[PDB]
RNA sequence: UAGCGGCGAGCGAACGGGGAGCAGCCCAGAGCCUGAAUCAGUGUGUGUGUUAGUGGAAGCGUCUGGAAAGGCGCGCGAUACAGGGUGACAGCCCCGUACACAAAAAUGCACAUGCUGUGAGCUCGAUGAGUAGGGCGGGACACGUGGUAUCCUGUCUGAAUAUGGGGGGACCAUCCUCCAAGGCUAAAUACUCCUGACUGACCGAUAGUGAACCAGUACCGUGAGGGAAAGGCGAAAAGAACCCCGGCGAGGGGAGUGAAAAAGAACCUGAAACCGUGUACGUACAAGCAGUGGGAGCACGCUUAGGCGUGUGACUGCGUACCUUUUGUAUAAUGGGUCAGCGACUUAUAUUCUGUAGCAAGGUUAACCGAAUAGGGGAGCCGAAGGGAAACCGAGUCUUAACU
């Protein structure tokens, strides 16, 4: 029978080769060097999936916690607030409207300050 | 080619009925005056071939 | 089981076990499978390291120099070294009981006759043994491609049909079932359909 | 029904196995073999019967018994066996013309096994005596 | 299997059965009838081959296209639709094929017969001596000296001889069977340097012969010996007249041929590594497997501006290659310069298990015949009964005097 087999590791080789497309110098060129790094950028695309949403989270709370500052009270009290308020306004809102719309972010704080008080 | 039977083991088990193997005593062809009759009583009468060595009898006795 | 007659329209009595069996599927591809494996020839073969030319000796030492070990230029890993597993000239022949081959084709003339693939005259004949004339008797019957068994010896139908690739022309002992699958209509003598039931028992 | 249409049984054909050809087959780059012993090794592998270097069951334990010519040339016949020959009478050419016993037997037992229903005349063959009362009842005559 | 066997590893019959194929004779010696069968040789005649060869059917139109054998119509041949070539895929263009024939000459094989030689048949006899056997030492027999038959003989010996002798697995007796020490003999069987025809779920130029090509060459070795690489313009050379730069160069640009010259001989298609030119973006206060997630800006396209794409990627979170071997490797442990091509669980026969299919207390044939993947063939094998070392007994059997 005798299977030739260029073709099939041509297209093989091909497939790696475009998706390392970008890569400096033989990582882009060279196909030991290309798989052996689209492996590693598919088990980082894997990680940081999950490292998205925790650093979006923490953006989120840090610009929270500057507007709640800067109305005069802290994140942990500003959260402690809106629970015994029962507002369960997700904290990406809450860096929406804490950049765009002050004023709701204010009248959200004053809700939380008086269930507080 | 044929298998060829491990002829020792063809002289020294043979098969039952539902596929086991018979064999005899070891410690019964000398050294007899100090046994106890009671251990030959119990040697002189064929035994059956063990689950765990029942796999090379069959290993060497491909031909029953 | 009745089989009704194309030209002179009367009737033919058959057992209904050969012509009305139902279609075992498997065993007729079992038995097709081992006709074509028995039309298979299976001559080749290659070379091993042992049958290439050249000689026996170390392409270089063993240590010292740099290169990787090495015992033969025959070696299978090299440019025109030998083959690794090289093939022998082997028979693919395989076994078919009888009892199996005679099912599968009691299963597949059922199914001729469930497709009405199966055509059933008294004689078919051709008087001068020319071509023209068979394909105007079959242009006539409407046929092309199709299996003309007979239960005699007819040579000039045989020489009328050797020709024409749309047709064949078997004795009925020299049927097969991958013929009588491989053509679209098949035509029995009713001699031949007494020879094949006798075969067939 | 075309050579197209036709395909084998559920079960029939199954693939087999081939080693050495990737992560995903299951069967990688050791193919069922482990590392680095005798038995992943090409052509490795121990003999029948060896248990290392113990002394072996079939050298362990001692030979016993010879071997019986006369058994070779002997036969068991069922009752069943008696209706498969001819003329309703029972020798030892009768059975090996029915191909019962073989050509080199000399000697031959009826054992009840079987059932006979016709009566069949035996002649210069042991029986038992299931079958003698089965041949018996059977209207036979047991005879030498 | 029986056996052989440090009874280990392993070696491994025969009897008997089924088949292919079959063929028997002569001298050890005289006569009687005498040339009578057969065989060899050599002629002749006929037939059949072989070694050159001959005939050999039947198609046009139109469209595309460089070119028709292609497409679409309409016909015709076929004992020839095997195959190959022809400017793309041809039953009907060519060579052939089916079929039909053909040899001055040489030669094979059959018969028939001529000639030469050969003896045929009948009767009465004869019946292979340093031989069989033995002792010693070896070897062959499946049989390794074992209780070892049988066969061979290097050595030493050594019979009887038809009223006799050999064998029947130590040996003796009985019985059966055969007649050594002289020879000849076709077929079935084994192989392929070579020739012809055909075939391939054989290769298609790192494959297949080492060798598709001036290859057992170039080359290496004192020598025996070792032993490569290297295929393809186009349908057809129509293989580039002529002009120009240049050294009366190389090489190139035109022109020309051609369907095509990014088919121009360094010639089909021309991938990758590798090396360049151009454009966009980024980059000279910035530290690490070089990416990933986010993400500004710039450039470019589309668009009903809706905003999406694409390229780049300032800044920023995280993040120490792969393989192998390992308790465990970023490891400063191994391996790999890279690309392309090749490169490793196969095959045969036995055996067991599972699945599946067929028949079913039965199932199945091998050889072989057969024109033949059919059918025949049931030698045989496995199974339906086991126990016991065995004789033997038998749904039981063994143990034991006998089993509660
Ligand atoms: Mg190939
Ligand atoms: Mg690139
Ligand atoms: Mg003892
Ligand atoms: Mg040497
Ligand atoms: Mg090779
Ligand atoms: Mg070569
Ligand atoms: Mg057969
Ligand atoms: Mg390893
Ligand atoms: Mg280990
Ligand atoms: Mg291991
Ligand atoms: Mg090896
Ligand atoms: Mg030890
Ligand atoms: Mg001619
Ligand atoms: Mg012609
Ligand atoms: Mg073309
Ligand atoms: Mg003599
Ligand atoms: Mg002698
Ligand atoms: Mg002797
Ligand atoms: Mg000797
Ligand atoms: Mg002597
Ligand atoms: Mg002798
Ligand atoms: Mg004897
Ligand atoms: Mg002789
Ligand atoms: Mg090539
Ligand atoms: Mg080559
Ligand atoms: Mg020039
Ligand atoms: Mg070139
Ligand atoms: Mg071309
Ligand atoms: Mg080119
Ligand atoms: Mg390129
Ligand atoms: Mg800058
Ligand atoms: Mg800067
Ligand atoms: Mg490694
Ligand atoms: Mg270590
Ligand atoms: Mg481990
Ligand atoms: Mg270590
Ligand atoms: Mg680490
Ligand atoms: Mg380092
Ligand atoms: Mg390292
Ligand atoms: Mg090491
Ligand atoms: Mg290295
Ligand atoms: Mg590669
Ligand atoms: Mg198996
Ligand atoms: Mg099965
Ligand atoms: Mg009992």
């Amino acid at each position: 029978a005798r299977v030739k087999r260029g073709v099939i590791a041509r297209a093989r080789h091909k497939k790696i080769l475009k998706q390392a497309k970008g890569y400096y110098g033989a990582r882009s060129r060279v196909y030991r060097v290309a798989f052996q790094a689209v492996i590693k950028a598919g088990q980082y695309a894997y990680r940081d999936r999950r490292q998205r949403k925790r650093q979006f989270r923490q953006l989120w709370i840090a610009r929270i916690n500057a507007a709640a500052r800067q109305n005069g009270i802290s994140y942990s009290k500003f959260i402690n607030g809106l629970k015994k308020a029962s507002v369960e306004i997700d904290r990406k809102i809450l860096a929406d409207i804490a950049v765009f719309d002050k004023v709701a972010f204010t009248a959200l704080v004053e809700k939380a300050k008086a269930a507080l008080a | 080619p044929k298998i060829k039977t491990v002829r020792g083991a063809a002289k020294r088990f043979k098969k039952t009925g539902k596929g086991g193997f018979k064999h005899k005593h070891a410690n019964l062809r000398h050294i007899l005056t100090k046994k106890a009759t009671k251990r030959k009583r119990h040697l002189r009468p064929k035994a059956m071939v063990s689950k765990g060595d029942l796999g090379l009898v069959i290993a060497c006795l491909p031909y029953a | 089981m009745e089989l009704v007659l194309k030209d002179a329209q009367s009737a033919l009595t058959v057992s209904e076990t050969t012509f009305g069996r139902d279609f075992n599927e498997a065993l007729v591809h079992q038995v097709v499978v081992a006709y074509a494996a028995g039309a298979r020839q299976g001559t080749r073969a290659q070379k091993t390291r042992a049958e290439v030319t050249g000689s026996g000796k170390k392409p270089w030492r063993q240590k010292g120099t740099g290169r990787a070990r090495s015992g033969s230029i025959k070696s299978p890993i090299w440019r025109s070294g030998g083959v690794t597993f090289a093939a022998r000239p082997q028979d693919h022949s395989q076994k078919v009981n009888k009892k199996m081959y005679r099912g599968a084709l009691k299963s597949i003339l059922s199914e001729l006759v469930r497709q009405d693939r199966l055509i059933v005259v008294e004689k078919f004949s051709v008087e001068a043994p020319k071509t023209k004339l068979l394909a105007q008797k079959l242009k006539d019957m409407a046929l092309e491609d199709v299996l003309i068994i007979t239960g005699e010896l007819d040579e000039n139908l045989f020489l009328a049909a050797r020709n024409l690739h749309k047709v064949d022309v078997r004795d009925a002992t020299g049927i097969d079932p991958v013929s009588l699958i491989a053509f679209d209509k098949v035509v029995m003598t009713a001699d031949a359909v007494k020879q094949v039931e006798e075969m067939l028992a | 029904m075309r050579l197209n249409t036709l395909s084998p049984a559920e079960g029939s054909k199954k693939a087999g196995k081939r080693l050495g050809r990737g992560i995903g087959s299951g069967l990688g780059k050791t193919g069922g073999r482990g590392h680095k012993g005798q038995k992943s090794r090409s052509g490795g592998g121990v003999r029948r019967g060896f248990e290392g270097g113990q002394m072996p069951l079939y050298r362990r334990l001692p030979k016993f018994g010879f071997t019986s010519r006369k058994a070779a040339i002997t036969a068991e016949i069922r009752l069943s066996d008696l209706a498969k020959v001819e003329g309703g009478v029972v020798d030892l050419n009768t059975l090996k013309a029915a191909n019962i016993i073989g050509i080199q037997i000399e000697f031959a037992k009826v054992i009840l096994a079987g059932e006979v229903t016709t009566p069949v005349t035996v002649r210069g063959l042991r029986v038992t005596k299931g079958a003698r009362a089965a041949i018996e009842a059977a209207g036979g005559k047991i005879e030498e």
